[PDB]
C-alpha cells in the first residue's frame, strides 16, 4: 500500500519456531508455465520461477541472509575456505553425509564436471551463464574425494556466487556430457539432494508435485509437500480467493486489494534485487540496427511517467529505475540516464536529421514505415507498460505493435532466438551483483539476447573485474553502465516492490528479498 | 371511398407497439449520441490523466477513470461507436447476400436450387465463429475496418437464405398467384405485389437480428485478442480489460458490459416488435 | 428406419470430407507458419528455412500436400506444431475434457429450454412466462464471456456464505483427491457445475424461444379438443398430440443450437481454464499452426454433423410419415 | 330422467373489448330417441352453446348454468369425471375439421385410440379392426388402405368424415352434431344421414344436431329451436315450426330456402341487414333492427318464450298478425320469375370433347409411376350469352377441372374451346389478356385464392387496378361493390385472416364481380353461407344477369340452388357428361340411373 520499492535489510517471512508447526499439509501455488527444460544451467531452462522451485531440492554452498551476508551451508558443506591470495585457491569440503537421489555420493569430481561444464571453452553445451568458470584455471582434488581445491587465474572477487543465490550445485551424471546437459532433462529433472523431490510430473493436469526426501540428511521438513499448478496471470489472484493456491505475487492495485480485502490472506513485502525493463534487438536485419535510431527512439519514452502508473498504490511517489548494474538500496547507485532524458522534441529533431520524415500517421523512409515489434507475456501488468509506452511514442509518429506471447517457450521460442524487436521481461539478481557483466553486458555475453555491444565496453568490463578492492569495482562498475547507457542497449523501467500474498496461517515463508528459505522450517499454523 | 392504404396500416400497427417502438427509439439515440457527444466532454478519447488514475465517478471524469488514466466515458463511446458501425454494415450486407441467394434459388428451383442448398448445407458444417476465426491472422494489423466487416457479413448469410428460399419456393406454388393470372395480372406485377411484399419483410425483421449476431460475433472476437487491436476501442476489447477490475473498483467493467447488454437488448425488442407488426396475427 | 438413415448419414460422410479440404484450403492461404521464423534479427540460415519448410509439407502444392495430411491421419498421427511437439498425443486427451462439457451442457439445456418455451405456452400470458420470457431475452442477448465473469464474480460469494466450498471454478479437476472412487466423481461434479450452467444458460434462452412459438402453433389447431373430446384428459391430450407435434420443429434447429453451443465453449474453456479443445483453437489460431487448426476443424464439424445425426434420428422418432412408410 | 336438461346457460367470452355474450339464457333439453335441431344465423350463438355443453370452450370463457347430463350437474365437473362422461355418453362432431386430426396418426390409429380409451382391455388388433370396419360404415371408399393414411391426405370431405367416425366410435348415449354435412356431397351426406338415423335407432340416442341446411331438418329432426343473438327465438315441432312459422325471423328464415320444385327465377325472401355484434347488445327484441313488423313497443324490453299453441313458442309480442300470411307479404316483397330465360342465340362458350389428364406422383425418388388420373374425357358443354349451365356431380366428378380448362384460354390437350366466339388457338398470352376482363372466376376456397397479407380493399381492388381502371374511380366502385355483398367500409382495413368462413366467401363473389364480366365461372360460392345470406345472394344473380345479361357456369353440391339459377344442367359422372337437358326435363324427368338417384338422395323440403 505505501512503503518504498527499494532494497532493505529485513525479511517479511512470518518467522515462527519451527517446531511448533503443523507436521503437514499442503503448498499450493501456482507457475506460470510448464517448464520446457529442467536444467537450470541451460539457455532455456535458465528461468526464475524454474530456478525457484529447483531450489528445495539441489544442494547450494552458502546461506544469504537478509542483507547480503554468506555464511557456509554445514548441511551441504563443512568447510570452504580461501586459502591462497594472489592466485586463490578455494576449498571447498563437502559433507560425507551428502547423497544424490540416485544414491551415488556428492565429490571433487561433480564440481570439477559443473566448472567445466559451464567454462564456456567448450561450445557444444547450450549455456546461459559463465559466471567464474572462465577465470578458474583447474579444479584438483583435496585430500579427500569430498575435498575439491580451485585454482583461480584471473582474480575473481565474487567467487561466492557459483553455487549460491541463483545458482546451485547439479549432478556430475547431468554435466558429463553435451548429450545429458542439453539434451538430458526435457522430461524431468535427474538426481537432486534437498529436503524435497519431484514425484508427479502430471502434463495432462498441468502440475508438479513436490514431496519430501526419504535420503534427507538434515532436520526433516514440517511441511510434507508442495504442488505447483501451472496457471495463467489472468485467473490466479481468484485461484487465491477460493482456496486453490495459498501464496503468490502482487503486481497491479487490483491484485493488492483483494488480496486484504479478504480473510485469511496476510500480504507480506519485502523487496528484492529484481527488475523489468525494455531490451532492444541490435543484431543486424533490426529495424533497430541503428545506434541512433535506438539513442532516438529511448527519448521519447517516458520512464518516470511509465513507473508512476506501473506501481501506483503499491509504492509511495514511484520512481523508475536508472541503473543497469545496481538497483536501488544497493551500495554505489546513482542515476546514470541523463544520455537517455525524455524529450520527445529532440527526437523529432534528430529523427528527421537521420532520415524518417513525418508521412501521415506516423514516419516512413525510403518506403519502410517506422513501426517496432513488441514481445512481452500476455499478463495484467506487463501490458500496462506496452499501452503507455505505445501511446508515448505515437507522439512522435513511432508505431509500437504489440505481440503477447504465452508463458510456454516465451524465452526458449522467442527471446533466446531473436524474434523480436523491442522485449518486455525481467532480471532477478542476488547479493552477487557484478556476475551479470559478462553474462548480458559483454558483447559475447550468454545472455546478450540483443547482440549489442562495443569493444570498449568489454575492456570496462574487464578492467572492473580486474580489481579486488570493492571501492573502486563499485566505481568501475558505474562507468561501465553509463557506457551501456549511451549506447542503446535497454531501459530499465522499473524496480521490484516485493510485495506477495501468503494466507495467515503459513509461516517462515514470504517475501525473502534478499535473503533465501529454509526449506526445512516453512510449516502451517497449529490452530 | 376514404379507403386506407397498405404501407399506412402497417407503420400504425407497429406505431401502436409502445416495447418496439421505445427500443428502436433507444437504438437510433445511441448511435446518434455516439458520435454527437464526444466533442461535448471535457476530456478527450485517447489521452491519459496521469494524476488521475482509477477514480471513481465525479465530477471531471463523470464515468471514472482507468488502469491507465482514461476517461472511461470517452472510451465507451468510442467503442460503442466501432461496434455498432461494424454490425449495421455487416447486417446489411449479409442481409442483401442472403437474399440475392435464397431468390435466386427458390425461383430456379429443380436441381440448380438442389446444388445452392447443398452448397448452403457444407458451408454450415464448421461453425462459423471458428472459420471467422480462421482468417482473423490477415486483416488483423490493418486500419479500415472493411475486410473485417466484410469477413463477418461473408459468413452469416446461411440460416436467412435458408428460409428467404424455403418461403419463396412454397410461395410461388400459390392459388392467389394463379388467380391474380386469371384477373389479367402481368407476371411482374404479380412479382411486385404479391411475392416482394413477402421477402421485403422478413429480411426487414431478418436483418434486426442479424445486427445482434454481427455484434455478438464482433465482440467475441476482440475478446479473445483477435479483431479489434490495442491502439483503438471496441466495447469487447473494453469489457476483456476491465474483467481484472469489476470486484474493486466495479466501473470499469459494469458500464461497458450494461452498454452492451442494453443494446443487445433493444436489438432483439426491435426484432419482435417488428415481426409482430410484419405478421400480426401471426 | 434401417433404409432413412442411411442415404441420411452417406451424405453427411460426404459433407464432412469436403468440409475437411475447403478447411485446409482456408487455414493453408490464411496462415503464415515461418513469419515468425523467418523475421529474426540474426535472419536464420536457408537450411533452417528449408529443414522447417519440408517439416511441414510447405514445399507441396496445396493439393499435394492435403492429399499427404490425410493420408496418415487416417492412420492415427496428425504431424508436429510449429516446434515439432506431435499433436496426436495430446487430441486424444483434450477431446474428452471438450466433450464432456459439450454433453453436460447440450443435454441439460434443450431440456431445459423445451419444458421451459411449452410451459410458457401453455401459460400464455400469466404472470409466470412474462417471467420466463423477460428472462430468456435477456440471457440470449448477452454474450457468453460476460455471463461466464458475473457467473465467477457472483459464485465467490455464495461460496464466501456458506464455507463448505460447494463449487469453485478453476480447472477442471483438483489436487489430492486421493480417496475412493465417489471422492474423485465429487470433485469433478463441483468443478463442473459453473461452466455447465453457463452453457446450459445459452441453449436453453435459445430453444424455449422456438418452443413457445411450436407450441402456440400446435394450441391454435383444434385437434387437442378433438383428442380430449374422446375421453382423453386435458394433460395426456397434450403430452401425446400437442407437444409430439409441437417437437418436429426443434429437430431441424438442435444442430445449429449445437453449433451455437461449440462456438461458445471456446469462451467457456478459455475462463474456466479448461485444457480442452477451444483452448487448443485459441492457442492455434495465435501461434498460426494448420495442424492444430486443421485437426480441430474436423472434430468440430464432427460433433456438429452427429447432432444432427441424432437428430435426424429423433425427428423420425417421433413423425412417422418422414421415413418411407 | 332426460339427457341434457339444459337451464339458464349463459356464456361469455372476455376479449379485450367488452366481454361478448355469445349465449345469454338458454333453456332446453334432449330426450332418448329423439332428434333435436338447432337453426339459426350466423353469430346466433349455437356453436358456443353445444362446445359449452361438453366442456370444451376455452380458459377465457365464464359459463353459468344448470347443464346436467343424467342428474349429473356437468358445470362443477374436473376433467377426471369429465373425461369419463366425455367419448363414452357424448359424441361431439366439430363444425370446421379442417384441422381436427392430428397429423402425426394414421386415422385408423385414431378412431382406434378413441375405442379403446374407454374399452381398455380389447387388443390393439381388435380396436384396429373395429376402426378399419367403422371406416366403411361412415363409407370411405377403400377401408383397408385407407386407414393407414396421415390427415393430410385426404380430401376434406374424407377427414370431415373421419370425425364422424371417431365420434360415433364408442357408441354414445348422446352424440351431438355440429353442421356434420358442409364438405360433403349429395349421396355422402345421404348416407351419413342414414347412419345417424341408425344410431338414433337401434341404440336410442338423442342427436344434438346443428345445421345450416332446412332440408336435413325437415326429415331427420324431429323438434326445433331457432336462435337468435344468444336466445333461443322458437321451439317447435318440425310439422309445426314449417308452416306455422309465428314469428318474424322464423318466417323470412324459412321463406329464404331454396326447393327443388321451383320455376326458373323464383327469388327468395332474404332478411335484409346484418346480425348484432353481441357486445354492445341495445335493449329492446334484438331483431328490432331488422324486423319488418317493428312498433315502439318492441323495444321497451325483450320479449320472452310465450307459448301461442301447443307446445310452440315465440319470443315475440305482435305474434298474432304473423299466422297464416306469407313471408312474401310479411317482408312486403315479389317473389316471381320475370326473366325466365334471355332470349339470345350467341353462344359465348363452346368446348368440344374436351380431355384433360393429371401424371399421377406416388413416390419421391425412384418411383416405378403406374397409372394416371384421368379428370376428364370427353365432355361438351355450350352457353347462350344470357343464361346460366349448372354443373352437378359428386366428388372427384372432373367440374372444378373442367372450368380452369375453359379459364386457361389456352389449347387443351384434345378439344376445342370457342370462348366469347373465336376458338383459343389464334391468341396467347398477349392477345388473351384483353379477352381477361369478360370472363371470370369464383374459386372453390376462398381461404387459398386470397392472399392472407392485403386487407380487404387491396384483394378486392386488384382485379381493378390491373385493368383498364384508375384510382378516385377504384375506391367508388370498391365501395358498392362491398355493401352490394354485405361487407362494409371498416372491413376493407381488416387483414382476411380475421374474416369467418362466409365471410371471406363473399369477399371472393365480389372480388370477381368488380370488372362487371360477361361470363362467370362460380366454383360453389354458397357452400359456406347460411340460409339467408346465400338467398341474398341469389337474388343478386338472379337481377344482375336479367338487367345485364351476364353469363354463369353454376357449379354447386345442392341441387335446390341450381334449380333456382340454371336454364340447362349437365349432370357429369367419373370426368364424363351423362345427361344434358333443359334443366325441367332434366331435374323434372331423369332419365339416366344416376340422375335418378342424384335426385332421390337430395332431401324434400317439408316434413312428411
Ligand atoms: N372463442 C371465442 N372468442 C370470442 N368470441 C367468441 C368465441 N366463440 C364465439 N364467440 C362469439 O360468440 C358469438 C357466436 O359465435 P358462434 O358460436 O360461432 O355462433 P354460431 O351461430 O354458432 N355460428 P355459425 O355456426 O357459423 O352459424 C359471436 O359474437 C362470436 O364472436
Ligand atoms: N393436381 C392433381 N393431381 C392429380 N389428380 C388431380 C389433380 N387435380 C385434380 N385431380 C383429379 O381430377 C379429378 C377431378 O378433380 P376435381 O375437378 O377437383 O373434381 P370435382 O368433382 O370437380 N371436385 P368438387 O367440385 O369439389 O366436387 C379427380 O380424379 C382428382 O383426383
Ligand atoms: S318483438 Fe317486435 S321487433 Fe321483435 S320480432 Fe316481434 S314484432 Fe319484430
Ligand atoms: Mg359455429
Ligand atoms: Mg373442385
Amino acid at each position: 500500500a505505501d512503503r518504498r520499492a527499494a532494497v532493505g535489510t529485513t525479511s517479511d517471512i512470518n518467522q515462527q519456531d519451527p517446531a511448533t508447526l503443523q507436521d503437514g499439509g499442503n503448498l499450493r501455488l501456482s507457475l506460470t508455465d510448464f517448464p520446457p527444460n529442467f536444467n537450470i544451467l541451460h539457455i532455456d531452462g535458465n528461468n526464475a520461477e524454474v530456478a525457484a522451485m529447483m531450489k528445495a531440492t539441489l544442494p547450494r554452498a552458502f546461506i544469504i541472509g537478509p542483507d547480503g551476508s554468506t555464511t557456509v551451508d554445514t548441511n551441504y558443506f563443512t568447510s570452504i575456505e580461501l586459502t591462497r591470495t594472489a592466485p586463490q585457491v578455494v576449498t571447498y569440503t563437502i559433507n560425507p553425509e551428502a547423497v544424490w537421489s540416485d544414491g551415488t555420493p556428492i565429490t571433487w569430481r561433480d564440481i570439477a564436471s559443473q566448472i567445466h561444464a559451464i567454462s564456456g571453452a567448450d561450445k557444444a553445451f547450450e549455456i546461459a551463464s559463465s559466471s567464474g568458470a572462465e577465470r578458474v584455471a583447474s579444479v584438483t582434488r583435496g585430500v579427500d574425494d569430498r575435498q575439491a581445491v580451485v585454482t583461480f587465474a584471473k582474480p575473481y572477487a565474487e567467487w561466492r556466487g557459483m553455487f549460491a543465490g541463483n545458482g546451485m550445485l547439479l549432478p556430475a551424471s547431468m554435466t558429463a556430457t553435451p548429450e545429458a546437459f542439453n539434451k538430458g532433462q526435457l522430461d524431468g529433472p535427474g538426481p537432486s539432494a534437498g529436503p524435497f523431490v519431484v514425484s508427479a510430473l502430471d502434463r495432462t493436469a498441468q502440475r508438479i508435485v513436490l514431496t519430501r526426501n526419504p535420503r534427507w540428511w538434515g532436520a526433516r521438513p514440517r511441511l510434507d509437500s508442495i504442488t505447483y499448478l501451472v496457471l495463467d496471470d489472468a485467473a490466479r489472484l481468484p485461484a487465491l480467493q477460493n482456496n486453490t493456491i495459498d501464496a503468490t505475487g502482487v503486481g497491479t492495485l487490483d491484485q493488492l486489494t483483494i488480496a486484504a480485502r479478504t480473510k485469511g490472506i496476510s500480504i507480506r513485502r519485502a523487496p528484492g534485487p529484481s527488475w523489468y525493463h525494455f531490451t532492444l534487438n541490435g543484431a543486424p536485419g533490426s529495424i533497430l540496427a541503428d545506434k541512433a535510431l535506438r539513442l532516438a527512439i529511448a527519448k521519447g519514452i517516458d520512464r518516470y511517467t511509465i513507473a508512476r502508473v506501473a506501481q501506483y498504490g503499491l509504492t509511495s511517489d514511484p520512481v523508475p529505475l536508472n541503473n543497469h548494474v545496481f538497483v536501488a538500496g544497493q551500495d554505489g547507485y546513482q542515476d546514470n540516464s541523463g544520455v537517455v532524458a525524455y524529450n520527445p522534441e529532440q527526437a523529432k529533431r534528430e529523427l528527421d536529421a537521420l532520415g524518417w520524415r513525418r508521412s501521415g500517421a506516423f514516419r516512413e523512409k525510403d518506403g519502410r514505415q517506422l513501426v517496432i515489434r513488441d514481445l512481452f507475456y500476455d499478463a495484467q501488468s506487463t501490458r500496462q507498460f506496452a499501452q503507455i509506452a505505445q501511446h508515448t511514442l505515437a507522439q512522435i509518429g513511432v508505431k509500437l505493435e504489440l505481440q503477447a506471447k504465452s508463458g510456454s517457450g516465451f524465452f526458449s521460442d522467442y527471446v533466446n532466438v531473436g524474434a523480436f524487436d523491442i522485449a518486455q521481461f525481467g532480471w532477478v539478481g542476488d547479493a552477487f551483483p557484478l556476475s551479470s557483466l559478462t553474462q548480458i553486458y559483454a558483447s559475447d555475453g550468454e545472455s546478450n539476447f540483443g547482440k549489442i555491444g562495443s569493444p570498449q565496453i568489454d575492456a570496462a568490463i574487464e578492467r572492473t573485474l580486474a580489481e579486488l578492492d570493492p571501492g573502486k569495482a563499485r566505481a568501475l562498475a558505474n562507468q561501465v553502465d553509463e557506457l551501456i547507457w549511451a549506447e542503446g542497449f535497454s531501459l530499465p523501467l522499473t524496480q521490484s516492490p516485493g510485495t506477495v500474498a501468503v494466507r495467515s496461517t503459513l509461516a517462515n515463508f514470504g517475501a525473502t528479498g534478499l535473503a533465501d528459505l529454509d526449506y526445512t522450517a516453512i510449516g502451517f499454523m497449529r490452530r | 371511398t376514404e379507403f386506407a392504404s397498405r404501407r399506412t396500416l402497417v407503420v400504425r400497427r407497429f406505431l401502436r407497439n409502445r416495447a418496439a417502438v421505445a427500443s428502436l427509439a433507444a437504438l437510433l439515440l445511441l448511435f446518434v449520441s455516439a458520435y454527437a457527444l464526444p466533442p461535448l466532454l471535457p476530456y478527450s478519447y485517447d489521452d491519459l490523466d496521469f494524476n488521475a488514475l482509477l477514480q471513481p465517478p465525479g465530477t471531471k471524469h463523470w464515468l471514472g477513470t482507468n488502469a491507465l488514466g482514461q476517461d472511461l466515458l470517452a472510451q465507451t463511446l468510442r467503442g460503442m461507436q466501432k461496434s455498432m458501425l461494424i454490425g449495421v454494415c455487416v447486417a446489411v450486407i449479409s442481409t442483401g447476400i442472403a437474399a440475392t441467394v435464397g431468390a435466386i434459388s427458390g425461383y430456379f428451383g429443380g436441381w440448380r436450387d438442389r446444388t445452392l442448398m447443398w452448397v448452403v448445407d457444407l458451408l454450415l458444417v464448421v461453425p462459423s465463429f471458428i472459420l471467422i476465426a480462421i482468417v482473423t491472422p490477415r486483416t488483423k494489423n490493418s486500419a479500415n475496418i472493411m475486410f473485417l466487416v466484410l469477413l463477418l457479413a461473408g459468413f452469416g448469410w446461411m440460416i436467412s437464405s435458408r428460409m428467404v428460399r424455403g418461403m419463396t419456393m412454397s410461395l410461388r406454388e400459390r392459388e392467389f398467384i394463379r388467380a391474380a393470372r386469371y384477373m389479367g395480372v402481368s407476371s411482374r406485377r404479380i412479382i411486385v405485389g404479391h411475392v416482394v411484399p413477402n421477402v421485403a419483410s422478413i429480411l426487414i425483421i431478418d436483418a434486426a437480428l442479424n445486427v445482434a449476431a454481427a455484434i455478438l460475433a464482433e465482440t467475441g472476437l476482440s475478446f479473445l485478442g483477435f479483431g479489434i487491436q490495442p491502439p483503438d476501442v471496441s466495447l469487447g476489447t473494453l469489457i476483456a480489460d476491465g474483467t481484472a477490475s469489476a470486484t474493486a473498483f466495479p466501473w470499469v467493467f459494469l458500464f461497458p458490459a450494461s452498454i452492451l447488454v442494453l443494446i443487445l437488448v433493444c436489438a432483439n425488442l426491435t426484432g419482435d416488435g417488428l415481426r409482430d407488426a410484419l405478421d400480426p396475427a401471426s | 428406419m434401417t433404409r432413412y438413415l442411411a442415404r441420411r448419414l452417406l451424405n453427411y460422410l460426404v459433407l464432412l470430407a469436403l468440409a475437411s479440404f475447403l478447411t485446409y484450403c482456408l487455414t493453408s492461404l490464411a496462415f503464415s507458419p515461418l513469419e515468425s521464423l523467418m523475421q529474426r534479427s540474426p535472419r536464420p540460415p536457408q537450411a533452417v528455412i528449408d529443414a522447417k519448410a519440408h517439416d511441414l509439407g510447405l514445399d507441396r502444392p496445396i493439393l499435394a500436400r492435403y492429399a499427404n495430411w490425410v493420408s496418415h491421419a487416417v492412420r492415427g498421427d496428425f504431424g508436429t506444431t510449429i516446434t515439432g511437439q506431435p499433436v496426436g498425443t495430446e487430441l486424444g486427451r483434450r477431446i474428452g475434457v471438450s466433450l464432456r462439457l459439450l454433453v453436460v451442457g447440450s443435454v441439460f439445456g434443450t431440456v431445459a429450454g423445451v419444458v421451459i418455451g411449452a410451459w410458457g405456452a401453455i401459460r400464455q400470458y400469466r404472470l409466470s412466462d412474462r417471467v420466463m420470457t423477460t428472462l430468456a431475452l435477456l440471457v440470449l442477448s448477452t454474450p457468453t464471456f460476460v455471463v461466464a465473469n458475473l457467473l465467477i464474480l457472483g459464485a465467490l460469494r455464495v461460496n464466501w456464505a456458506v464455507g463448505i466450498q460447494l463449487f469453485d471454478y478453476t480447472g477442471e479437476t483438483s489436487p489430492g483427491v486421493a480417496g475412493g472412487v465417489w471422492d474423485r466423481l465429487g470433485d469433478r461434479l463441483q468443478h463442473l457445475i459453473l461452466p455447465s450452467l453457463t452453457l446450459a444458460l445459452a441453449a436453453a434462452a435459445g430453444f424455449s424461444r422456438y418452443q413457445r412459438n411450436a407450441m402456440l402453433d400446435v394450441l391454435g389447431q383444434d385437434f387437442i379438443r378433438t383428442a380430449r373430446a374422446k375421453g382423453l384428459t386435458r394433460r395426456r391430450a397434450l403430452l401425446k398430440h400437442g407437444l409430439r407435434t409441437a417437437l418436429i420443429p426443434m429437430a431441424t434447429l438442435f444442430a445449429y443450437g449445437v453449433a451455437g453451443l461449440v462456438t461458445g465453449a471456446v469462451f467457456v474453456e478459455k475462463i474456466f481454464g479448461w485444457h480442452g479443445m477451444g483452448e487448443w483453437m485459441v492457442r492455434g489460431i495465435s501461434t498460426q499452426d494448420t495442424n492444430i487448426v486443421a485437426a480441430i476443424t474436423v472434430f468440430s464439424g464432427a460433433v456438429v454433423l452427429l447432432a444432427g445425426l441424432l437428430s435426424d434420428v429423433i425427428y423420425a422418432a417421433l413423425d412417422p410419415r418422414v421415413r418411407v412408410s | 330422467s332426460p339427457l341434457l336438461e339444459v337451464t339458464d346457460l349463459a356464456v361469455t367470452f372476455r376479449t379485450d373489448g367488452d366481454p361478448v355474450t355469445a349465449v345469454r339464457g338458454i333453456s332446453y333439453r334432449v330426450e332418448p330417441g329423439e332428434v333435436v335441431a338447432m337453426v339459426g344465423e350466423s353469430g346466433s350463438g349455437k356453436s358456443a352453446a353445444a362446445m359449452a355443453v361438453v366442456g370444451l370452450l376455452p380458459e377465457y370463457a365464464q359459463v353459468r348454468g344448470s347443464v346436467r347430463l343424467q342428474g349429473t350437474e356437468l358445470l362443477g365437473l374436473a376433467d377426471n369425471a369429465m373425461s369419463r362422461f366425455r367419448g363414452k355418453a357424448i359424441g361431439t362432431v366439430f363444425q370446421d375439421p379442417m384441422s381436427a386430426l392430428t397429423p402425426v396418426y394414421t386415422v385408423g390409429d385414431q378412431i382406434a385410440e378413441a375405442i379403446e380409451v374407454h374399452q381398455p382391455r380389447v387388443g390393439k388388433k381388435a380396436a384396429r379392426r373395429r376402426a378399419v370396419e367403422l371406416l366403411d360404415l361412415v363409407g370411405i371408399s377403400q377401408p383397408q388402405r385407407r386407414s393407414r393414411a396421415f390427415p393430410h391426405e385426404l380430401s376434406g370431405g374424407e377427414r370431415q368424415r373421419v370425425v364422424i367416425a371417431i365420434a360415433i366410435a364408442n357408441d354414445p348415449d348422446l352424440l351431438i352434431c355440429d353442421d356434420p354435412t358442409t364438405a360433403l356431397d349429395v349421396t355422402v351426406q345421404a348416407q351419413i344421414l342414414d347412419v345417424l338415423k341408425a344410431a338414433r335407432d337401434v341404440t336410442g340416442a338423442g342427436v344434438l344436431i346443428i345445421t345450416h341446411d332446412l332440408g336435413v331438418v325437415a326429415e331427420f329432426a324431429d323438434r326445433a329451436l331457432v336462435m337468435y343473438a344468444g336466445r333461443v327465438v322458437e321451439s317447435a315441432g318440425v310439422n309445426d315450426l314449417y308452416r306455422d312459422r309465428r314469428m318474424p325471423y322464423t318466417v323470412g328464415l324459412l321463406g329464404s330456402v331454396p326447393r327443388l320444385d321451383a320455376a326458373q327465377g323464383t327469388r327468395l325472401v332474404p332478411i335484409p341487414g346484418a346480425p348484432p355484434s353481441l357486445a354492445g347488445l341495445a335493449p329492446g327484441c334484438p331483431f328490432a333492427p331488422r324486423c319488418p313488423l317493428v312498433i315502439d313497443e318492441c323495444l321497451t324490453a325483450e320479449p320472452e318464450l310465450l307459448d301461442v299453441a301447443t307446445d310452440h313458442r315465440a319470443a315475440c309480442i305482435r305474434t298474432e298478425l304473423v299466422t297464416g300470411r306469407s313471408a312474401a307479404d310479411i317482408y312486403r316483397v315479389k317473389t316471381e320469375a320475370r326473366p325466365a330465360a334471355l332470349g339470345d342465340a350467341s353462344v359465348v362458350v363452346r368446348v368440344r370433347h374436351l380431355v384433360k389428364t393429371y401424371r399421377l406422383a406416388k413416390g419421391v425418388v425412384l418411383r416405378r409411376a403406374i397409372g394416371e388420373v384421368r379428370a376428364v374425357d370427353g365432355i361438351s358443354l355450350e352457353l347462350r350469352q344470357g343464361r346460366t349451365l349448372g354443373i352437378v356431380g359428386e366428388s372427384g366428378s372432373g367440374k372444378s377441372t373442367t372450368l380452369h380448362e375453359i379459364l386457361e384460354l389456352a389449347a387443351p390437350q384434345s378439344g376445342s374451346i370457342e370462348v366469347l366466339g373465336t376458338d383459343v388457338a389464334t391468341l396467347g398470352t398477349a392477345e388473351r389478356r384483353s379477352l381477361r376482363r369478360d370472363i371470370q372466376v369464383v374459386f372453390q376456397d376462398p381461404v387459398a385464392s386470397l392472399d392472407p397479407r392485403l386487407p380487404v380493399f387491396d384483394l378486392i381492388a386488384e382485379p381493378l387496378q390491373a385493368n383498364g381502371f384508375g384510382k378516385n374511380e377504384t375506391h367508388a366502385r370498391v365501395a358498392e361493390l362491398l355493401d352490394i355483398v354485405g361487407l362494409r367500409h371498416g372491413d376493407a382495413s381488416r387483414y382476411p385472416a380475421e374474416f369467418s368462413g362466409g365471410q371471406k366467401q363473399r369477399i371472393g363473389i365480389a372480388r370477381a364481380l368488380a370488372l362487371q364480366p360477361k361470363i362467370l365461372a362460380l366454383d360453389d360460392p354458397v357452400s359456406a353461407l347460411d340460409v339467408s345470406i346465400q338467398a341474398g345472394i341469389i337474388n343478386l344473380l338472379l337481377d344482375l344477369q336479367e338487367q345485364f345479361g351476364l353469363s354463369y357456369l353454376f357449379v354447386s353440391h345442392d341441387l335446390s340452388v341450381v334449380k333456382h339459377l340454371a336454364h340447362q344442367v349437365a349432370v357429369m359422372l367419373a370426368g364424363t357428361v351423362v345427361e344434358q337437358g333443359d334443366s325441367e326435363e332434366v331435374f323434372g324427368n331423369p332419365k339416366h340411373e344416376y340422375t335418378r338417384r342424384l335426385l332421390g338422395a337430395v332431401p324434400q323440403p317439408d316434413p312428411a
